[PDB]
């Protein structure tokens, strides 16, 4: 099935994905597309961060749904 | 007789008064014309050393309408007066 | 030295008429918040003298049936030609004294008539807010790097939902495992109470916080606030975990959770795919939000920014074949709000990805509004036009510092309109426009009026 | 005349940590040993990096890499994270 | 007159409205003055300097908290730390 990505711009992307595929995979090719490394990416859906070692499934996401990709600001 | 005036108003009831109402509070609010208000009324109080309903309201009203933006009153105004040729013979 | 109605005293002389007064009362603040808009207007804003609608404040009158208007004297005239010198103003149900000439609000018997019954019980038992913690103000200190907690929490001590939810006891009604070492809520019911209270009977107000962060040391010990972490990521899993503790206190096809994090921060987004020739369609997803994060480059505006998050975009990687046109097709998407939250939390997309790899702070201003009307966002027509759908700013998160190193800072807004600055231990006070000329990285809006 | 010493500012730090709890002049003594040699050690270090990479300035980040440098791991790690936070509490403030 | 009317109709909105906050307002100070006596505006700054009881940010790393973990005091700046190296049980 094919989801989305809207990233820091506002720009959507779309991924070929399974239910099955695993949150690193995801991760993998969004680095696959805009060059920027899984440990910088934080990938939203439905009020939630998405876990490494989790799949789509565990989080009810479905075909066409849309993820929402963030960077962090550390403050101490 | 002047029960006509009671009358009119009480149609004016039962159909809009809502949007009216709504309107004009979201553009003294959006404006800042309600926190302004609230601020009037802090110094007034301080000022005066006083929380006595009439006397601080004898000298917060008129001023208060003097500040009503002259958009917002001709605007609502204008509406009102839209709404009430719809419903009066001359 | 200021005075207290005598009359009312003198009524409640009597402990019969005293009830009499506080049950009727009682019944009429159950009537207002119990009777519909129309009937409201034609039975409680018309002046039973001249019968005109809203001539000024309309009141209904403590002794009899009557309403009085103010332009025309009419109520003025009830207590002149009657003798009953108490009325109720029907825009806020409180009671006027036409003697005194002044409103009854400084007497907590009136203020809370509901408990009248039990009102002995209640003051033997409990005393009023204390002047230093009555509005909760007290800085929480740096304990490592938990500036990007702390400016969260201020928004959530501000909050009404929340202070209603734990000054109720919900959590402490309810709680299983009734400790806060472990459980959240419990924490911060501790924290309400070390800021509004007294714990029995210098160090002072920081054993719920503590509790908290070994609660967060236990879950998560790189978010516990040894190190540097990202606000928005951090109050999506605290109300995450706050949500878990919810159904964790439970006694048991309900797709939507109920907690308190889904019935005030839980909105829905509708996205369309419509054809670009037959432009009728269309495929419609619905998508459960708790929070905004918008793009800010080359924009000065939220409005502008909120424009460009709802803005149409064509997609080019998506494999798609209209069936109404009957051939392949690039798809028009577009962002609407299918349902908005009750607390809307905006984060500001503050950084941008260089090709070196690098990041970049984005440090420019953007305009934000005291009040946010949303009514072009709205998706779903009515038989059309959406109406006005507007909130009120009551937080405020900035960040100093780069993308990778900072310091936040929380803004909150109290009763009278006046602003304070919550940074660490530092509560101050701060004006509106300063506030408004800060760099806004969160913000925090709570819904005021829908048209 | 004056003989500089970091007796002061360690007993501060013991305070913080133990607050009812005295040190003996030799164990600090030892201490400011401790503090020049481990200032030798990366001060030299450092300049070696400076010197390297054709580079005219120490910074911080030059301090850290020596860090990753000297020391192993979670002491490396934890270091530069205290380090850069209060690099940041300076910066802010 | 129409006009007349209209007038008076923006004239009672106004009014109502205008009564209605005036009466929460006083309302509102008059409890606020008679619950607290001896009542003080938190204060106010010009110069950024000062905090809602009109004083300067406390000296840390002066101000200490003891740690009911372990039973030792720690400076309160040096907390977190600590509790890395106390939770770690
Ligand atoms: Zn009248
Ligand atoms: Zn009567
Ligand atoms: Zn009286
Ligand atoms: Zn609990
Ligand atoms: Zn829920
Ligand atoms: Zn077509
Ligand atoms: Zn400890």
């Amino acid at each position: 099935m094919q989801i989305f990505v809207k990233t820091l711009t506002g720009k959507t992307i779309t991924l070929e994905v399974e239910p099955s595929d695993t949150i690193e995979n995801v991760k993998a090719k969004i680095q696959d597309k805009e060059g920027i490394p899984p440990d910088q990416q934080r990938l939203i859906f439905a009020g939630k961060q998405l876990e490494d070692g989790r799949t789509l499934s565990d989080y009810n996401i479905q075909k066409e749904s849309t993820l929402h990709l963030v960077l962090r600001l550390r403050g101490g | 007789t002047a029960q006509l005036k009671s009358q009119i108003q009480q149609y004016l009831v039962e159909s809009n008064y809502e949007l009216i109402s709504n309107e004009l509070k979201a553009r003294l609010l959006q404006e800042g014309w309600v926190d302004k208000v609230k601020d009037l009324t802090k110094s007034e109080m301080n000022i005066n050393e006083s929380t006595n309903f009439t006397q601080i309201l004898s000298t917060v009203e008129p001023k208060a309408l003097e500040m009503v933006s002259d958009s917002t009153r001709e605007t609502v105004l204008k509406q009102i007066r839209e709404f009430l040729e719809e419903i009066v013979d001359t | 030295a200021m005075s207290i109605c005598p009359h009312i005293q003198q009524v409640f002389q009597n402990e019969k008429s005293k009830d009499g007064v506080l049950k009727t009362c009682n019944a009429a603040r159950y009537i207002l918040n119990h009777s519909v808009p129309k009937e409201k207007f034609l039975n409680t804003m018309k002046c039973g003298t001249c019968h005109e609608i809203n001539s000024g404040a309309t009141f209904m009158c403590l002794q009899c049936g009557f309403c009085g208007c103010w332009n025309h004297s009419h109520f003025l005239s009830h207590s002149k030609q009657i003798g009953h010198i108490f009325g109720i103003n029907s825009n806020n149900g409180l009671l006027f004294c036409f003697k005194c000439e002044d409103y009854i609000g400084n007497i907590d018997l009136i203020n809370d008539a509901i408990l009248a019954k039990y009102w002995d019980d209640v003051c033997t038992k409990t005393m009023v807010p204390s002047m230093e913690r009555r509005d909760g103000l007290s800085g929480l200190i740096n304990m490592g790097s938990t500036a990007f907690m702390s400016s969260i929490l201020q928004c959530l001590i501000h909050n009404p939902y929340f202070i209603r939810h734990s000054m109720s006891q919900i959590h402490s009604n309810n709680c299983k495992v009734r400790s806060p070492d472990k459980c959240f809520s419990c924490a911060l019911d501790k924290i309400v109470h070390e800021l509004y209270g007294a714990l029995n009977t210098s160090t002072n107000r920081q054993t719920g916080f503590i509790y908290l962060l070994t609660c967060a040391w236990k879950i998560n010990q790189n978010l516990a606030g040894y190190s540097q972490q990202d606000a928005h990521e951090f109050w999506q899993f605290i109300i995450n975990q706050i949500h878990q503790s919810y159904v964790l206190d439970l006694p048991n096809n309900n797709k939507q959770c109920e907690c308190i994090v889904h019935t005030v921060f839980e909105g829905s987004l509708e996205s369309s795919i419509v054809c670009p020739g037959c432009q009728n369609n269309s495929k419609t997803t619905i998508d459960p939000f708790l929070d905004l994060s918008l793009d800010i480059k080359d924009k000065k505006k939220l409005y502008e920014c909120l424009d460009s998050f709802h803005k149409k975009e064509q997609l080019k990687d998506f494999n798609y074949h209209c069936g109404e046109c009957n051939s392949t097709q690039d798809a028009i998407k577009q962002l609407g709000i299918h349902k908005l939250p009750s607390v809307l939390v905006l984060q500001l997309k503050r950084f941008e990805h260089l090709l070196n790899g690098s990041n970049r702070k984005l440090d420019d201003f953007i305009e934000f509004p005291t009040y946010l009307n949303m009514k072009n966002y709205c998706s779903t027509k009515e038989k059309g036009k959406v109406p006005d759908i507007i909130y009120e700013l009551i937080g405020i998160v900035s960040h100093k510092g780069t993308v990778n190193e900072g310091h936040y800072i929380a803004f909150c807004k109290i009763s009278g309109g006046q602003w304070f600055k919550f940074n660490d231990s530092m509560v101050s006070s701060i004006s509106q426009e300063e506030v408004l000329k800060e760099q806004a990285y969160l913000l925090f809006y709570t819904i005021r009026q829908v048209n | 005349t004056r003989k500089e010493s970091y007796a002061i500012y360690v007993y501060k730090v013991l305070k913080q940590v133990h607050p009812d709890t005295g040190i003996s002049s030799k164990a600090m003594s030892i201490m400011n040993s401790f503090v020049n040699d481990v200032f030798e050690r990366i001060a030299g270090e450092a300049s070696r990096l400076a010197h390297y990479n054709k580079r005219s300035t120490i910074t911080s980040r030059e301090i850290q890499t020596a860090v990753r440098l000297l020391l192993p791991g979670e002491l490396a790690k934890h270091a530069v994270s205290e380090g850069t936070k209060a690099v940041t509490k300076y910066t802010s403030a | 007159t129409i006009d007349s009317i209209s007038n008076g109709i923006l004239n009672n909105l106004l009014t109502t409205l205008i009564q209605d906050i005036v009466a929460r307002e006083t309302t509102q100070q008059q409890l606020l003055k008679t619950r607290y006596p001896d009542l003080r505006s938190y204060y106010f700054d010009p110069n950024g300097s000062l905090d809602i009881n009109g004083l300067q940010k406390q000296q840390e790393s002066s101000q200490y908290i003891h740690c009911e973990n372990c039973g030792r005091d720690v400076s309160a700046n040096r907390l977190a730390a600590h509790l890395q190296r106390c939770l770690s049980r």
